[PDB]
Parts: structure tokens; C-alpha cells; sequence
């Protein structure tokens, strides 16, 4: 680790600059080096770790899109042959990809996962792990393919059932898992309908449950629920 | 793409 | 050079794949790996290295100067010491933009500018070398400042003399040569009447050569005409 | 900041 020899509190803060600086693979590489002190992480830490990783997987899964489209237009009847280059090259980004995807499923196995006890950390680790694998699964063709997909599911699915028990149903790391596993299920799972009753039932409940809620609670919440809608309308 | 957060 | 071992034919392809993707450091990467064929570079192939490198260097400039922004707030009078951190991580900024730069200046020294003997190609890489010499002064401070500050101008002047003998007011390369040696001046050597001045002439020798051109040549030059009429705009 | 191509 070449942040081995950098303080924790120092990462943490240049994670924050990099942030605001809109370097997002040099906050990914500040917060792997935060989480590699060996520490928990408190809630602020564990949200800049995940959108470090976020946007720099965000933006190798936009150009893996664009150069798999590419890919298949030029391997359509009556193309002109253009050599090995395209597919090289969304190899390059394929792999980068699952580099980064291994490295943060990395993380979450040594050793963020197993030390989170409290449900808002183990959670979120869980449903990270569920999105990275989705993402490998997004670009999986071989012998493991179904594997993949099966790793997402069970981290998923850990997830949604210790936050059915311990989260009321607006909490947002509820909701965000349930908004992502729901993704999963449409585009990952061929499973349409599951997604649908997963986003409508989560809608729902969280309905029922604003009432409780501050209006900075109520905001948060209803943010999320809107993404739920949003996709439902995608689909029906 | 659906919204994933 | 790790692409070494690919086609130059490759490597122009995968940097327009990169393009699509909006993989500029790719992009770059690729362009750097095929100048350093040592073959002379076409229009096209011109303006990708142009394209990829400015997209590069543009990013850490924004980065730079969001990072020199919190590092000057940090040290006015009434401000919490933070530590070292935020000079550090500007400084880690800085020397990978001078690297970028030095890299582009290595590229024109070895040996794009010396094989240039036509107007488009030669105008257009003293540009670059302008603007790579530009850039670092943006970031300098220390006993080399002024000598920065002099190679970006001495480049710029080459391109401007070559530019007035060889090609029309309307040419866009001369057009760009124009509007970035004018920001030169107002930015970095603290002569904004000579940037307005050079600006003005520049568009009013332009405006009154648009009768030669085709509809498709008139488009290009008067988008350039704006921009320096913007920057006039913003100067006056 | 001012206009650069
Ligand atoms: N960027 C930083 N510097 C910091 C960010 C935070 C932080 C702490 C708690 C929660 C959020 N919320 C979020 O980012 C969003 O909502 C989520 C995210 C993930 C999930 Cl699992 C569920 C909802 C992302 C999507 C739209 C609404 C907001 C951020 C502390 S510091
Ligand atoms: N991106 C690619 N794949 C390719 C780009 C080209 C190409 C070839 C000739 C000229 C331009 N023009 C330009 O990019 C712009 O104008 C310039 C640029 C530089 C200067 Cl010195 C002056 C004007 C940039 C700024 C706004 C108007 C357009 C592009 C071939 S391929």
C-alpha cells in the first residue's frame, strides 16, 4: 500500500479535497488506504469510500457501454471488418473494470464486513457488495457467470433481511438497497416482475412510515422513494 | 439505465 | 514506451475508440504511443493528440485551481490550521500536470516540431508548445517562472509570424494561435491591453476575409471569431 | 475564466 506510510486522519481529509476537486480515483485511493489502517469506518468515512468507488466504476461502466456497442455494430451483418482493436480495447476496459470491482469486494471481505456489527455499517458493506458484484456480473460471459450473479443475490438478500428486522422501512440505506437490488433483479436476473414488486412494496412501506420523520429525515427518504418511482415507470 | 445509488 | 508493441494503425484507432469513451488519459496514451512511431502526424492525427492531451491537462487545471483556491483560504488571517495536508495533495496535483506538460513538450522536442515544415502542421505544435509552456506558468513560482513565462511566449510568437506570412486571417489554427496567445497575455504576463488589442485585430482582420470562404469554412472561423469576441466581452 | 481552443 503506498498510503501506508500517510496518517488515517490525513486520507480521510485529502479524500474530501479530492472530492471537491472532482479526482475521484485519487479519493478511491485514499479511502482503500483509510480502510487498510485496519479501523472501522464511521458513517462519514463509509459513504466517501463508496462514492469514490462509485463514480470511478460509474465511469469504466459508461465506457465499457459505449465500446461494447461498438463492438456489437461492428459484428453485425454487413459490417466492415475492422480488426481485433475494438474488442482489445473493451477488453482494456472490461478488465480495468473487474480490477477495481475485485478491489473494493477486497476491502469489503478484509476485513470491513465481518468487524460491522451494527446494522446501519453491515448494511451498507453488504449492499456494496451486492453492487460490485452486479457489476462484475454485468460484464461476465464465462463458466462464471451464474456464480457471479449468484454472489450479488446472497449479498443482496443478506442485506434486505437484516434491514427488514433492524431499519424502519425510510431508511435510506433500506431503501437504496432495495432501489439497487430491485435493478438487479430487472437487469442482472431477468427476473422484471420481482423488480417491480420489490420497488412497489418498498415504495409503499416507506409511505406509511414518513409520518415519523423530521423534515431532514422526511427529505432523504423521499428522495430515494422518487428513484423507486422513477424506475417503476421505466418499467410498466 | 434505471437509477442505482 | 509500453505501446511499443502496437500497430501505429492500432493505436490511432483506439485513441478515436477512446475518444467515444471519453477516455481522454487512454487517448492520450494511445496519441503518445503513436507519435513516438516516428512517422510525421496527418491533420487528423494532429488534432487527436491535441484533443486528448488538452482534455488531460484541462482536468488537472480545474483540479489545481480548486485545490489552490481551499489552500489560499486555509492561510488568511482567522483560519483554522488544517496541517500540511491540503499543500500536499495541491503539490501532488501540481507535479502531475507539470508532468503532463513536460511529457506534451517532450513529444514536440522529439521530434514533431523539427520534421514540421508545413504551415498547418508547424503553426499548430508551436501552438501546443504555447500552450503546454502556458500551463506550467499557471503553477509556477519559483526561480524559473519568468523563463516559463518566456518559452510559452517565444513559442507563441513563432506560430504568430509563421501564421501571418503562410495562412489566411481566417484559418482556424491561426484563429486559435490568436485567441490562446491573447489569453496568454491577459493571464499570465500581465498585459491585458496587449491581449485586447491582439483580440480585436485578429477578429476584424477575420471578419473581413469570411467573402472567400465556403459555407462549411465559414463556420468554423466565425466559431472562433466568437470566442475571441467573448473573451472581449469578459475584457472589457 | 477566458476562452481557450
Ligand atoms: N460525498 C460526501 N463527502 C459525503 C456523503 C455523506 C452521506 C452520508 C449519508 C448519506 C448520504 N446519502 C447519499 O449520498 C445519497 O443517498 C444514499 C446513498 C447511499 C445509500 Cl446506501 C442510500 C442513499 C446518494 C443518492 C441521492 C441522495 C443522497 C451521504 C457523508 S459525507
Ligand atoms: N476530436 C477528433 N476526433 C478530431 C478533431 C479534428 C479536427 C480537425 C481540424 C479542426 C478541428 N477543430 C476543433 O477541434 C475546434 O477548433 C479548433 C481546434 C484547434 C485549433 Cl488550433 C483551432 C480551432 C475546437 C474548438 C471549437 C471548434 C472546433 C478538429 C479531426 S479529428
Amino acid at each position: 500500500g503506498a498510503m501506508g506510510s500517510m496518517e488515517r486522519a490525513s486520507l480521510i481529509q485529502k479524500a474530501k479535497l479530492a472530492e471537491q476537486a472532482e479526482r475521484y480515483e485519487d479519493m478511491a485511493a485514499f479511502m482503500k488506504g483509510a480502510v487498510e489502517k485496519g479501523e472501522e469506518l464511521s458513517c462519514e468515512e463509509r459513504n466517501l469510500l463508496s462514492v469514490a468507488y462509485k463514480n470511478v466504476v460509474g465511469g469504466q461502466r459508461a465506457a465499457w457501454r459505449v465500446l461494447s456497442s461498438i463492438e456489437q455494430k461492428s459484428n453485425e451483418e454487413g459490417s466492415e471488418e475492422k480488426g481485433p482493436e475494438v474488442r482489445e480495447y473493451r477488453e482494456k476496459v472490461e478488465t480495468e473494470l473487474q480490477g477495481v470491482c475485485d478491489t473494493v469486494l477486497g476491502l469489503l471481505d478484509s476485513h470491513l464486513i465481518k468487524e460491522a456489527g451494527d446494522a446501519e455499517s453491515r448494511v451498507f458493506y453488504l449492499k456494496m457488495k451486492g453492487d460490485y458484484y452486479r457489476y462484475l456480473a454485468e460484464v461476465a460471459t464465462g463458466d462464471d457467470k451464474k456464480r457471479i450473479i449468484d454472489s450479488a443475490r446472497s449479498a443482496y438478500q443478506e442485506a434486505m433481511d437484516i434491514s427488514k428486522k433492524e431499519m424502519p422501512p425510510t431508511n435510506p440505506i433500506r431503501l437504496g438497497l432495495a432501489l439497487n437490488f430491485s435493478v438487479f433483479h430487472y437487469e442482472i436476473a431477468n427476473s422484471p416482475e420481482e423488480a417491480i414488486s420489490l420497488a412497489k412494496t418498498t415504495f409503499d412501506e416507506a409511505m406509511a412510515d414518513l409520518h415519523t420523520l423530521s423534515e431532514d429525515s422526511y427529505k432523504d427518504s423521499t428522495l430515494i422513494m422518487q428513484l423507486l418511482r422513477d424506475n417503476l415507470t421505466l418499467w410498466t | 439505465f434505471p437509477a442505482t445509488v
